């Protein structure tokens, strides 16, 4: 019969679960976001739309923190990113807190899937409405992260998501083959600037405002910080410039 | 309700003309063993505050981690974290006071007895007091346990009133931080002559002393006592 897409953690007969396969729907149809791990960090960036001209420039942040050392950036229902933030802060200060190091990204993210993996098992809630693209560097190297609605999530070299996943993951898969030996902090934030402008076509109407932070062992000391001033304008600039 | 058990002692701080200077040995004893030496009870928060505790060891480490949480967690979300939002040394306070109070209102104490020193963000000095009991108050000179006996009445001297701080520069200041230092090394039973001294200027910023040293003591004299009244030789 049919009904199989009403309710939460219901099997479809083809074995899927059609709630998560439309949250998704959302997250597609949100911002586009990336994620660059570079040499010894990783970049993050976002598309910031422009509704208005009452909006104040700079001001309605979207990148995330988590501890000092983690980045989170993601596309689709905004609250929903916010929930999950604060889920993987309260998640990181625990683990903190018993073992004293800082947590590992890779341990971190386990924590965000079996969350969001959580709230598939259950018709009593929804799933969460967003791609999260988060990372940093620890005891062992940097780490890019993606985490999809359904709760999967897998290492990558570059992730994208939203509207204009597509335009990016093909920069980021030309980036991938262009550079065997691993792109740079430095490189990786005017690159990603870049993906991002490139990627904004696929929503050309509405003017935006990009955003970039980075967590680099060399270039921030392996905390996570904003990309503001000087070396933000230096990477508008090389992208407005390749735009053309 | 519990009882110390590796414990720090004096802590001593006053305020100057630019800013507050704030001092604690390193010693950790464990009653009348004087069991660590390696043990620092000056926490600075930021660069605008240093939080000195004297008391129970692991409560003082306890409220160590509650003070880095206090940093990490205020970053959160927060784009003025290193500007207008960064943290100030009343926002501390006012936290470590609402914790001590709590605490001792649930029968189950933080055995300390805490300091904390800095400066505002429009230049003004800060300098108040808080212990197990969750009693506060400041005070142009300020001292815990044996200081507050030894220590307040040499730092009083220079800064009696509030009028004196204006008068007071920060090498008369850290001077007197010294002298007292020294004094309590001649009559505290737990006491060590290893300690850190900080200074947080309103211009010059925090400046973090570690190692110093007891210097200049006066011991000379003690060949000449003999006996105890009556004994010539």
């Amino acid at each position: 019969g049919t009904g199989y897409d009403l309710s939460n953690s219901v099997f479809s007969p083809d074995g899927r679960n059609f709630q998560v396969e439309y949250a998704v729907k959302a997250v597609e149809n949100g911002t586009t976001s990336i994620g660059i791990k570079c040499n010894d960090g990783v970049v993050f960036a976002v598309e910031k739309l422009i509704t208005s001209k009452l909006l104040v420039p700079q001001k309605n942040v979207k990148i995330q923190v988590v501890d000092r050392h983690i980045g989170c950036v993601y596309s689709g229902l905004i609250p929903d990113g916010r929930h999950l933030v604060n889920r993987g802060r309260e998640e990181a200060a625990s683990f903190k807190k018993l073992y004293k190091t800082p947590i590992p990204i890779p341990a971190f993210a386990d924590r965000l899937g079996q969350y969001v993996q959580a709230h598939t098992l259950y018709n009593s809630v929804r799933p969460f409405g967003v791609s999260t693209i988060f990372g940093g560097v620890d005891k062992n190297g940097a780490h890019l992260y993606m985490l999809e609605p359904s709760g999967s999530y897998w290492g990558y070299k570059g992730a994208a998501t939203g509207k204009g996943r597509q335009s990016a993951k093909a920069e980021l898969e030309k980036l991938v083959d262009h550079h065997p030996e691993g792109l740079s902090a430095r490189e990786a934030v005017k690159q990603a600037a870049k993906i991002i402008y490139l990627a904004h076509e696929d929503n050309k109407e509405k003017d935006f405002e990009l955003e970039i932070s980075w967590c680099s062992l060399s270039e921030t000391n392996g905390l996570h910080k904003f990309v503001k001033g000087d070396l933000l304008q230096e990477a508008i600039d090389f992208a407005q410039k390749e735009i053309n | 309700t519990q009882q110390p058990i590796v414990t720090g002692t004096s802590v001593i701080s006053m305020k100057y003309d630019n800013g507050v200077i704030i001092a604690a040995d390193n010693l950790g004893s464990y009653g009348s063993l004087l069991r660590f030496n390696g043990v620092e009870r000056l926490i600075p928060v930021g660069d605008n505050t240093v939080v000195g505790i004297s008391g129970d060891i692991s409560d003082m480490q306890h409220i160590e981690r509650l003070l880095k949480d206090l940093v990490t967690e205020n970053a959160y979300d927060n784009p003025l974290a290193d500007a207008e939002e960064a943290l100030e040394p009343s926002y501390i306070f006012e936290y470590l006071a609402t914790v001590m109070y709590q605490r001792r209102s649930k029968m189950n104490p933080l055995w300390n007895a805490i300091i904390v020193a800095g400066v505002q963000s429009n230049g003004d000095q800060f300098l108040r007091y808080v212990n197990l009991l969750g009693v506060t108050y400041s005070s142009p000179t300020l001292a815990t346990g044996f200081g507050a006996h030894m220590a307040n009445p040499l730092l009083r001297k220079v800064v009696d009133r509030e009028s004196d701080i204006p008068k007071t520069t920060v090498q008369v200041a850290e001077e007197a931080i010294v002298n007292a230092m020294r004094v309590l090394y001649y009559r505290d039973a737990r006491s060590s002559r290893n300690f850190s001294l900080a200074i947080i200027d309103k211009n010059t910023g925090l400046t973090f002393k570690k190692n110093l040293q007891v210097e200049n003591m006066k011991w000379d004299f003690a060949k000449d006592i003999k006996g105890y009244g009556t004994q010539k030789i």
